[PDB]
RNA sequence: UAAUUGCGAUAACGAACGAGACCUUAACCUACUAAAUAGUGGUGCUAGCAUUUGCUGGUUAUCCACUUCUUAGAGGGACUAUCGGUUUCAAGCCGAUGGAAGUUUGAGGCAAUAACAGGUCUGUGAUGCCCUUAGACGUUCUGGGCCGCACGCGCGCUACACUGACGGAGCCAGCGAGUCUAACCUUGGCCGAGAGGUCUUGGUAAUCUUGUGAAACUCCGUCGUGCUGGGGAUAGAGCAUUGUAAUUAUUGCUCUUCAACGAGGAAUUCCUAGUAAGCGCAAGUCAUCAGCUUGCGUUGAUUACGUCCCUGCCCUUUGUACACACC
């Protein structure tokens, strides 16, 4: 991989995370795909980024938060609650953490789990306040509120209990990767449209 | 799970009282040149995907 | 929502009446040529009278235009 | 920068509405190389009303 | 640390100084449980008596904890810091004492008693049940008389 | 006297002023080595400019950069963009352009503030509550 | 003594300072001037002393309990 | 005295939750001369040919 | 290739120096070691117990050698954090201004110290030998 | 207060033949089999760690990783 | 359109106030002027590790040069530019590129005509009238009170923990202030667990306090889900400081005492980008006392970029016997 010294010691581990195919630190970021139409162009990836801390303004202008790096944008759902409002490396730390996880059992690369984890939380329908009315929600919608309910849930289990929260978000996603009826989010989310037919 | 794919080609506007909805007409690129209007619950732009479940049903304007 | 007031357009509508032969239609000479033939009292302010004249200049090439 | 933040009434009613003043101070310095003569022609109009000049020698 | 195993050596229930003590907790925490004990009074005297704080409260050698009983029940003559006590200057023996367990919630009716028998405002106050230091009473405190 | 230059970044109050000689690839901020400045996790987002440029491209190079004011990640977003323009402004002066051209584009295409100086700042407070935008509790008898 | 000594000097177009012609509306309504006659005067005086602007308000009282307040201004004038 | 004051009995605070509020305490404003602003009380006017000599 | 303090990592650098420290024997310290939490901001004592005075005997001479001078007033206020005032807002108090007078004391007894003319108290020149030879062994952990 | 936050004698057997079959452990993953405390369970996993039982993919405190003997 | 901001229609044509303009603050200049009260490089002089010549510091001037960083003077820069999309293809709007910057560039300052029995005679030696004026409602001194506690309401502070408390350790801001007839901001040396004391010093201040080494936050450990070490109300005992005076405890420290509080009913607040929120800091107050306020920076989101359903307010039309104008 043509290895180059200097006078400083830069670590062979950083003289291999280069421009040769780019990963996350340790996590290989080709090969991660959206398995489903939908949201796709909406799951920025490929821009790769080695690590989600980005200083970018994606809400000067609407449309910008979807080209945000996904995992980022998932990262940023974390810092909330007041008592975790900016926190942003504590997080940081955190997903590194999850990833480290989430690969714990599962082979397939986390940055791969991760979208396979938002895909069975997008609720392709929901209803609204007419009795009600049935209707389908946006495919950036369907992404915010995929995370919002992932982290909501995650937040939700590592509250009162020893686990770690990046043990239950790892689980919570690994859960949504394919909905096994278990995470918080495949239930609201199937039944955030079980009611879409209540009204038709 | 009969599903579909409808992607947007022009938009309609705000429906509903509180105008959080937009009716848009969509156009399903499987058996394309079809004509349908279907409302959402996010903020959409021009271009966008949403799969609908059930191809048979339209609503209108929201009281 | 920028909607140049009217005091703007008054001066470049004038302008527009009187300089044709100059006020090519790219800002910059434009501006150039206000510090020297009008009393503006702002930069800004000649800014704005600038870039109005020239969209001005630029689209009577294409067609009429009222006043 | 010298600021006064003050409230607007006189009385404590209605908004509690609060006003910065300010007053801006401005005191640049010369090291000069002049003789024993002009040591008082710089003191004669040089000034204008409402600047301090202050001038003393020293090094210690 | 390291890990170690006890064949039986560890007892959970332990009561001593009229006081229970939990087992399975840890001995610089155990401890204090009794009353006028403090987190950083145990901790002090468990060293001063040669105890490992690292590991629980029951594995202690017998002999260990009677020490640590008579460093607490005669701390000035073993070397602990005279402010470092509930009990300098007492009030009628300019001695130096630690008020502990039972003796504690005596002697708060001691002085209490006392500023009651003396007549001084803040013993009034006390005896009618309501702040002595000067709060203001008129918002809080209201519900648990 | 070498060829060298002087270049600085800023994000928030942070100012990251940075000197580059014609040397031998030795790189420290503050006088300690890049090899560690914890903000940990968030060190990756300074070694992005070695790797993205390809990591040789210090061979006849020499950095050491200082910062002062800022924050734990303020000065850590300001010294790699102070460095970027560093090595740009290097090959402005004694190297080519093609080469320096590819550097900038090679940059902005992936660039989170490598070498735009991001303008956002901290916005004042107005009476009426102890906040930007927030306003105290109103009451509504 | 001798630190400061002060020469009085004569006001060019006192109809242009405004102190020197409030002070006049005083000093007239206090001789006894109808208030329209005295305020419209030295309006009309500040206007024929050059400035391209005035303005005269008087609130308060006179000889009704309840207080009025009259505005009188000629010209041009700026507020923003 | 103070004797008197612990002696005396009717002092304390179980001497007083012992009791019941008087209902004043959850009373409000009674927004006594709110409503009457505009309707001059000096039952005295102001002739017109005193204001027009006035002002 | 010629170490330096700055090459070294913070954290495994400074417990580097307090091992050596404490297998070392010089030590001087003041004996009122058992009770102090190191400052009034703080709320219970360090949890090491035999030791810990050699961290931050450690923690002594890192900062006083990247600095020119520094005085007891400033390391109170480096080492000291914030202080629970119970129901009150968090507040940040300075640390024990003695535990520090007498940690760089029983030191320069072993001269790693100097008192630094305009006050203070400037690196040692023997401590400048003290220096990065310890971090030589630093490094050597990664050898 | 519960449930063996001490040694538990004839639990260190239970330890030993559980540990194989694992993909995660962590503090949490043993507290989690009706087991030893937080305490005296942070403090195993690097006394297993001396010979072959883990491969430690974590790196710091308040979050570990380790995973089956290869 | 933020705007009676404009396009357009037009018995109106052309103007003015107010909006805009303007002013101030934050962002951009390796282009101008240059500065031991700002700083950079070289070099003296000098310290350590390695040694190959390197790497890291010291040095109120040892000298030489410079103005990138800092500072503040003068200019410049943006005008929604270019291209496109949309539209009476009008004002305009929307997307993309470029750009320090394209949400009135962000934030403020100013702000017409009128209206209120709105608040202020308790800011004024501003004031009309009325009251009192020597047993005073003048005034000063002494002590108490404004804190008084069965309860009702409102602005807040700390929490209910494991995105944690704790213990080391890593350690980074920005708005300010600061002592003459004086006792202000305080470095450093010692004594003290602490609070604090004591001995000197710099500073009328970009020169000294100060790099304000702040706090959150980062790292490494101890804890283990149990009111637990979360939590710190109440309370006892002692030590300090401010002050003529600390009792009803001014404030600080030490030990001990270890409540309620296990996410909060009906309801209601604030907010769209470096904003919310968390975090601490300076200033006002100030002998002592911030849980308040005015500013500051630190870490930094989620979700809008819509509508008139709620609510409020404007504008037309319309009715009116109101015009002291529905009180
Ligand atoms: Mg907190
Ligand atoms: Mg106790
Ligand atoms: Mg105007
Ligand atoms: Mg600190
Ligand atoms: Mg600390
Ligand atoms: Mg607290
Ligand atoms: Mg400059
Ligand atoms: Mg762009
Ligand atoms: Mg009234
Ligand atoms: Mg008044
Ligand atoms: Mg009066
Ligand atoms: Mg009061
Ligand atoms: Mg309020
Ligand atoms: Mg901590
Ligand atoms: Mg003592
Ligand atoms: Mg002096
Ligand atoms: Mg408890
Ligand atoms: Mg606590
Ligand atoms: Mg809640
Ligand atoms: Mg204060
Ligand atoms: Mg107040
Ligand atoms: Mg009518």
């Amino acid at each position: 991989f043509t290895p180059v010294v200097l006078a400083t010691p830069i670590p062979e581990e950083v003289q291999q995370a280069q421009t040769e195919i780019k990963l996350f630190n340790k996590w290989s970021f080709e090969e991660v795909e959206v398995k489903d139409a939908s949201l796709v162009d909406y799951v920025q990836v490929r821009q790769p980024i080695f690590v989600a801390h980005t200083a970018g303004r994606y809400a000067n202008k609407r449309f910008r938060k979807a080209q945000c790096p996904i995992i980022e944008r998932l990262t940023n759902s974390l810092m909330m609650n007041g008592r975790n409002n900016g926190k942003k490396l504590k997080a940081v730390r955190i997903i590194k953490h999850t990833l480290d996880i989430i690969n714990v059992l599962t082979d397939q690369n986390p940055i791969q789990v991760v979208v396979d984890a938002i895909t069975n939380t997008g609720p392709r329908e929901d209803t609204t306040r007419v009795r009600r009315q049935a209707v389908d929600v946006s495919p950036l919608r369907r992404v915010n509120q995929a995370i919002a309910l992932l982290t909501i849930g995650a937040r939700e289990a590592a509250f009162r209990n020893i686990k770690t929260i990046a043990e239950t978000l790892a689980e919570e996603l690994i859960n949504a990767a394919k909905g096994s009826s278990t995470s918080y989010a495949i239930k609201k989310k199937d039944e955030l449209e079980r009611v879409a037919k209540s009204n038709r | 799970t009969p599903v579909t794919l409808a992607k947007v080609i022009k938009v309609l506007g705000r429906t509903g009282s509180r105008g959080g909805v937009t009716q848009v007409r969509v156009e399903f690129l499987e058996d394309t040149s079809r004509t349908i209007v279907r409302n959402v619950k996010g903020p959409v732009r021009e271009n966008d995907i949403l799969v609908l479940m059930e191809s048979e049903r339209e609503a209108r304007r929201l009281r | 929502g920028r909607v140049r007031t009217k005091t703007v357009k008054r001066a470049s509508k004038a302008l527009i009446e009187r300089y044709y032969p100059k006020l090519t239609l790219d800002f910059q000479t434009n501006k150039r040529l206000c510090d020297e033939i009008a009393t503006i009292q702002s930069k800004r302010l000649r800014n704005k009278i600038a870039g109005y004249t020239t969209h001005l200049m630029k689209r009577i090439q294409k067609g009429p235009v009222r006043g | 920068v010298l600021k006064i933040s003050t409230r607007k009434t006189p009385n404590g009613e209605g908004s509690k509405t609060w006003e910065t003043y300010e007053m801006r101070i401005h005191k640049r310095y010369i090291d000069l190389e002049a003789p024993v003569q002009i040591v008082k022609r710089i003191t004669q109009i040089t000034i204008e009303p409402g600047v301090d000049v202050e001038v003393v020698v020293a090094s210690n | 640390s390291l890990v170690v195993q006890e064949q039986g050596s560890f007892q959970h229930i332990l009561r001593l100084l009229n006081t229970n003590v939990d087992g399975n907790i840890k001995i610089v925490y155990a401890l204090t449980t009794i009353k006028g004990v403090g987190r950083r009074y145990s901790n002090l005297v468990c060293k001063k008596a040669d105890v490992d704080l690292h590991k629980r409260a029951g594995e202690l050698t017998q002999e260990e904890l009677e020490r640590i009983v008579q460093i607490m029940q005669n701390p000035t003559h073993y070397k602990i810091p005279a402010w470092f006590l509930n009990r300098q200057n007492d009030i009628t023996d300019g001695k130096d004492y630690h008020t502990l367990a039972n003796n504690v919630e005596s002697k708060l009716r001691d002085d209490l008693e006392r500023l009651k028998k003396i007549r001084a405002h803040r013993g009034i106050r006390h005896f009618w049940g309501l702040r002595v230091r000067g709060q203001h009473t008129k918002t809080t405190g209201r519900r648990r008389a | 006297a070498v060829p060298s230059v002087q270049t600085f970044g800023k994000k928030k109050s942070a100012t990251a002023v940075a000197h580059v000689k014609a040397g031998k690839g030795l790189i420290k901020v503050n006088g300690s080595p890049i090899t560690l400045v914890e903000p940990e996790i968030l060190r990756f987002k300074v070694y992005e400019p070695l790797l993205l440029v390809g990591l040789d491209k210090f061979s006849n190079i020499d950095i050491r950069v200082r910062v002062t004011g800022g924050g734990h990640v303020s000065q850590v977003y300001a010294i790699r963009q102070a460095i970027a323009k560093g090595l740009v402004a290097y090959h402005q002066k004694y190297v080519d352009e093609q080469s320096k051209n590819e550097l900038k584009k090679a940059f902005t295409s992936y660039d989170r503030t490598l070498l735009i100086a991001d303008s956002r700042r901290p916005e004042p407070k107005k009476f009426g509550g102890k906040g930007a935008r927030s306003r105290f509790q109103k009451s509504y008898r | 003594p001798g630190t400061i000594v002060l020469y009085a000097e004569r006001v060019q177009d006192r109809g242009l300072s405004a102190v020197a012609q409030a002070e006049s509306m005083k000093f007239k309504l206090l001789n006894g001037l109808a208030i329209r006659r005295a305020a419209y005067g030295v309006v009309r005086y500040v206007m024929e002393s050059g400035a391209k602007g005035c303005e005269v308000v008087v609130s308060g009282k006179l000889r009704a309990a309840r207080a009025k307040a009259m505005k009188f201004a000629d010209g041009f004038l700026i507020h923003s | 005295g103070n004797e008197g004051a612990i002696r005396d009995k009717t002092a304390g605070r179980r001497n007083n939750r012992s009791k019941d509020v008087t209902d004043s305490a959850t009373t409000k404003k009674s927004n006594t001369r709110r409503a009457t602003d505009r309707h001059s009380r000096t039952g005295k006017t102001d002739t017109k040919k005193k204001v027009n000599q006035g002002w | 290739p010629g170490v330096s303090v700055r090459d070294v990592a913070a954290q495994d650098f400074i417990n580097a120096y307090a091992s050596f420290l404490q297998r070392q024997g010089k030590l001087e310290v003041p004996g009122y070691v058992d009770i102090v939490k190191t400052s009034s901001g703080n709320e219970m004592p360090p949890q090491d117990a035999e030791g810990w005075f050699y961290k931050r005997a450690a923690s002594v001479a890192r900062h006083i050698y990247m600095r020119k001078q520094v005085g007891v007033g400033k390391l109170n206020k480096l080492y000291g954090g914030a202080k629970s005032r119970g129901v009150r807002p968090y507040k940040h108090i300075d640390a024990s201004g003695s535990i520090n007078r007498k940690v760089l004391q029983a030191l320069e007894k072993i001269g790693i110290v100097e008192i630094s003319p305009k006050g203070g108290r400037r690196i040692s020149e023997n401590g400048q030998r003290d220096l990065d030879r310890i971090a030589a062994q630093t490094l050597e952990e990664d050898e | 207060a519960q449930h063996a936050v001490i040694l538990d004698q004839e639990k260190y057997d239970r330890i030993l033949k559980e540990v194989p079959t694992y993909r995660y452990v962590s503090v949490s993953v043993l507290v989690d089999r009706l087991k030893i405390g937080g305490s005296l369970a942070r403090i195993a996993l690097r006394h297993l760690e001396k010979e072959g039982i883990i491969k430690p993919i974590s790196k710091h405190s308040k979050q570990a990783i380790y995973t089956r003997a290869t």
